[PDB]
């Protein structure tokens, strides 16, 4: 409870980061979800139900693997990969989805809706809804359906309706807008399973609470395998769920550096990027006061990245607060840097990461050079790269 | 003191009618044509104009309004163009309020936008994604610059939130949404005497007249945009039929 | 042990299952591998290395999951899924590969070759060779390269060379023939990482010893979760590695029924199947005396299945021995039955299986109706369906 | 008392030359043409004929033989066509052994195949995928029906396994593969006086002559199939060229 926001959802003061920048038409169901979550987060029978699925269905705990063959590209630092790539569905997204789907059943909701960019949240939601007998509708940007087509097909086999969004940039922010419109119209029977650590309260806190397990496990594992707490813990940052998940357990370890890596695309100087903390500024977007990419008038600037999961011009408010506090540093990583790391990890350790995760790997290599020989860096390997194989094969001239 | 829009509703209620509240977005189909269109609304009997600020991600706008705001933004429309539209409306003898999503107001500066809106003759602000829970700065700027504050209520609104939203509003409460609309207005009237404007996708004289039985104002948006797309003469004819609808005797 | 073959590789004494039906040109390297396996299986360094990789790299143990939403489709029996689909690379193949790849490096071999049908053994082999820095060449039939194309691109990303085999049926048996010819020529420097429980001694025993971990985990897990040993344990059977892996720990529990399900393609009456026990007979093929599909003169008959992994006219010699003894029963499952079960597992449990594993689930559903309410059936869920999503989406009209 | 092929190698060793051992596969290009080709080999001066049994998965056969056996199988060739080929060779005055992968023999019946091979006038069996370790049934069948058993040795063969393979062979040893062929033949001569045949992808007269300097037999196959594909006269011409080669 120490790092939590107030009852209005604000971090850092009653008018600080987070809150609820939503229409009055959503407030009944937002308050309903908030009350349900406050009740269930302190129920042992709920936490038991979530734990039992995490262990037997999702296969937790995920392991921590020392990637020794990266060391020479990381200044002889020691890169430890937290293997969320080995979860059911292939990403950290399932952690949050199991919690929220269990909550939707507890609330008596029969219909679940979700947004997705990379398709990993969409697949995770479809999976949980099939498992729990819930009707499922996934909203996905049209550009993302084309570049993450393996995940579209998976969602459809799992029994979900997939709706391609043609508005705006046809990517994650626009999928979110459509899902929001659905929820406004269907609040009575519909639960909105939001897939990142952003949005109006209670979502940043709830999503973070269900992803906390990553960091809790990693903190035990690294002390066991390296003999001490790490010099750093790093992750990529889309809306911020996998990062906040692994970071949270180390927040009160003052010797542990925390670094979030954001998608810089073609470069931060080009205007084709998603580097929200590097190039953005504070504002109200998708339910929260946080950082976003915006112009002089406050219009959202469309993001770009080779990674569909990091192609988002906003970021969660807890990250904004942690940035302002001086606790986490956030830094750009380009498409090229990420693909060099994607390729290195395949070649050296035999792990095909998500392109999202390859940004974190790329960042860890640079951090390794900065910190030097024997520094212990834990990296959240947020997901696997099967959805990205076609894109990566093309990038490396392999068909 | 009395709300800025108080005299309009008092005047309408004395002539046994509702106020006609007309929405157009600044910059559609371009900036000059939109100003000509808003002037036409004043000339054709709109009691109040909602000057829409086009936003990149307008979650509460329907398809007709969303396509039009996209077109405005492709045209290069700015927030200061909405202030110019309000000036033009004030010069023409009209009464303008601005409807905007909150982030353009934050980026401009809440106090500064309230100052400049009041300077242009603007009477208030309609805030579809700002709830009273987050409205501390806006309430301060609203009192300082004598601007009305029109929050929305919905059929799903709980008793607690409806009472708090009406209490926080000045000028009118926007009852956004079939018997849902009279029931929602009925709930607002049970706690307060503030005027209630009703939006229901109105497109004809008959619908405007139905709403004027129970509501203090009839809000029309989508159908004005559709009318303007066809042409300025079509907008004048439609506004004239809606102005006839709001009157009862 | 009670279940091991003699020093020549024969199971069951004078039935003569197994052995070595290979040219003298291969016997020097076959004897080399046999000796190196016998030495390394009792070396604590080797077992520590294998164990470290199974835990931290591959993600063992795999969980055991009670699929309660399947129960009504299986005569109210209790289906437990042994989740080999959650292993690194997405199948059981990785278990055998880490063992054999560590062994290749211990022997001083500088090149690894493998055959693949579904592409999972290929991907696992490529994975281990990336990890250990060995040159890798995977042989894959040309029909398999087309229908399992995701795995071809993964192999190439992992640094493995892939050779499309265009001879015979252009499927797994033909890939095995080509890899055999490579080994004959390059024996002095090359290790053959054979991916199933067939071949000459020592491969059937060695592959089974590396896959035994599945059944040892399953036996402990089912007693923990259900409070007793199962009524049955079931698996699909290609060459036989996942089946023998899960079965082995239950061999000496007399009340545990063991059922292997083989691919029947268009149906056993059609001549377009891979139903080796149902329609085949004893013979020498691919290095062993076991069962195979063969005509009146002993020419190998080409197999057919929608599943690339089960599309093999042979079967491993330990299975022939267990069939002879009456310890295991082997039953046919058609393409249609397998795909029905594929779809059902997707909609009920949110798990997209391999089409290989779908045959085992289909058989389990039928066995549940025979055994009745409350019967406990452990099903080896050998792989995930990433590679089969296009085939299945085409099958169900989802395009 | 002695092997079936022993008098052929002694007759060669008395005329100061190596034996020419000719392989053709049964049923290529069809069954009647293949038998007419095998008769042509007897006339053109082949001392021993290897009658190939086409197999569906011929692991050790090179591309020329593999494609010919594939074609024979498409054409419907049967194991009994081989025994008919052995009989036609034996009536023509030639000496025939059968080369086959082991599964066709298992399927037929090891004893029954030996019996019927012997009744056709066959002298022995070449077994490329049968090592002595698995040859218990064959050893017994071989002894009873008086058939030579030609096993293969390789450059890679360990000393122990080379000794065991040579000891298990009657008739000759098929030494299959720079200086590897003479070195392998040398290692067999160091532990046994059994004849050694050498198969080295022989194409020409000069190549057969080089091999005849150290080997008791020169084995040709690939080149004979290539010759038959162009024509039956081209096979006669080549076989006559190779006949002259082994006398040098
Ligand atoms: C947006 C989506 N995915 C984001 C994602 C991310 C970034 O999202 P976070 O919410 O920052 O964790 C990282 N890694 C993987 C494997 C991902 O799939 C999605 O699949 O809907
Ligand atoms: C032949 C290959 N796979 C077979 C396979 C099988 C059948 O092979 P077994 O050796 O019978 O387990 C079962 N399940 C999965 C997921 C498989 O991939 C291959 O990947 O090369
Ligand atoms: N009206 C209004 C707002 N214009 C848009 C953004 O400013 C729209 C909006 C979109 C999405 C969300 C949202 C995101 C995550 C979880 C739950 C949510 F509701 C909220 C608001
Ligand atoms: N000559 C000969 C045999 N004709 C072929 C058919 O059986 C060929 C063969 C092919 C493969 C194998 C094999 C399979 C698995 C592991 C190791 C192996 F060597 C053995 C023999
Ligand atoms: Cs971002
Ligand atoms: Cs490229
Ligand atoms: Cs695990
Ligand atoms: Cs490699
Ligand atoms: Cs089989």
């Amino acid at each position: 409870t120490s790092h939590d926001p107030d009852s209005g959802g604000h971090f850092g003061g009653p008018s600080g980061w987070g809150g609820r920048y939503v229409p009055e038409a959503l407030m009944a169901v937002i308050e309903e979800v908030t009350a349900a979550y406050q009740k269930e987060r302190v129920s042992q029978d709920f936490l038991d139900d979530l734990d039992r699925l995490q262990a037997n269905y999702a296969g937790r705990p995920s392991p921590l693997y020392e990637a020794t063959r990266l060391s020479q590209h990381a200044g002889s630092a020691r890169i430890f990969l937290k293997r969320e790539d080995l979860n059911h569905t292939g990403s950290h997204k399932i952690n949050n989805v199991l919690g929220q789907a269990l909550l939707a059943r507890r609330m008596g909701k029969t219909r679940v809706i979700a947004e997705t960019g990379a398709g990993q949240h969409g697949v995770a939601t479809a999976t949980a809804c099939a498992l729990l007998g819930l009707d499922c509708v996934i909203y996905m940007g049209g550009i993302d359906t084309a570049r993450q087509a393996l995940n579209v097909a998976r969602m459809r086999l799992l029994g979900a309706e997939v709706v391609a969004v043609q508005t705006g940039s046809k990517t994650l922010k626009d999928a979110i807008n459509e899902a929001f419109r659905d929820w406004v119209a269907n609040a009575d029977n519909t639960y909105y399973c939001f897939g990142t650590a952003a949005g109006p309260h209670p979502f940043p806190t709830m999503v973070r609470d269900f992803q906390r397990i990553i960091g809790m496990e990693a903190r035990v594992q690294i002390q066991g395998q390296a003999g001490r707490l790490p010099d750093a813990v790093v992750a990529c940052v889309g809306g911020g769920s996998n990062a906040i998940g692994i970071f949270h357990a180390f927040l009160d370890d003052p010797g542990v550096r925390l670094v979030g890596f954001e998608a810089a695309g073609d470069g931060v100087e080009t205007g084709r990027h998603a580097a929200t903390f590097t190039a953005g500024s504070p504002g109200a977007f998708h339910g929260s006061f946080s950082y976003l990419l915006q112009d002089e008038d406050g219009q959202t600037i469309e993001s770009h990245s080779i990674s569909a999961g990091l192609d988002y011009p906003g970021v969660g408010p807890e990250h904004a607060w942690l940035k302002e506090a001086g606790r986490v540093d956030y830094r750009p990583i380009t498409d090229s840097e990420a693909m060099d790391a994607f390729g290195l990890l395949c070649r050296m350790e035999g792990i095909i990461p998500a392109i999202e995760s390859a940004h974190a790997v790329a960042g860890a290599l640079k951090l390794g050079v900065e910190l030097g020989r024997g520094a212990v860096i834990v990296v959240n390997l947020s997901g696997r790269g099967d959805k990205d194989v076609e894109t990566a094969a093309k990038w490396f001239g392999l068909l | 003191e009395a709300s800025r829009l108080g005299p309009v509703f008092d005047s309408c209620r004395a002539n046994n009618r509702a106020a006609l509240i007309g929405y157009l977005p600044t910059g559609y189909p371009d900036v000059p044509a939109s100003v000509a269109a808003m002037t036409a609304l004043v000339e054709s009997g709109c009691d109040i104009i909602e000057v829409g600020v086009p936003y990149s991600d307008p979650g509460m706008d329907g398809p007709t309004i969303a396509r039009a705001t996209e077109a405005a933004l492709r045209g290069g429309v700015r927030v200061r163009d909405t202030l110019a539209a309000v000036e033009a409306i004030s010069i023409a003898g009209g009464r303008a309020v601005v409807m905007t999503y909150w982030n353009p107001v934050l980026r401009y500066g809440v106090d500064a936008f309230a100052r400049d809106l009041a300077a242009a003759g603007g009477l208030g602000l309609i805030t579809p994604d700002l709830i009273p829970d987050e409205a501390q700065q806006w309430l301060a700027a609203s009192e300082e610059h004598r601007l009305d504050r029109i929050f929305l209520v919905a059929p799903s609104s709980t008793p607690e939130r409806l009472a708090a939203t009406v209490e926080a509003s000045r000028g009118f409460v926007y009852a956004a949404s079939s018997q849902a609309a009279p029931e929602l207005v009925g709930r607002v009237k049970a706690v307060s005497d503030i005027p209630v404007g009703v939006g229901l996708g109105v497109r004809s004289r008959a619908q405007a007249a139905q709403i004027a039985q129970y509501a203090d104002g009839v809000i029309v948006g989508s159908a004005l945009v559709t009318a303007l797309t066809e042409g300025l003469p079509r907008l004048r004819a439609l506004t004239g039929e809606l102005a006839a609808g709001v009157r009862l005797g």
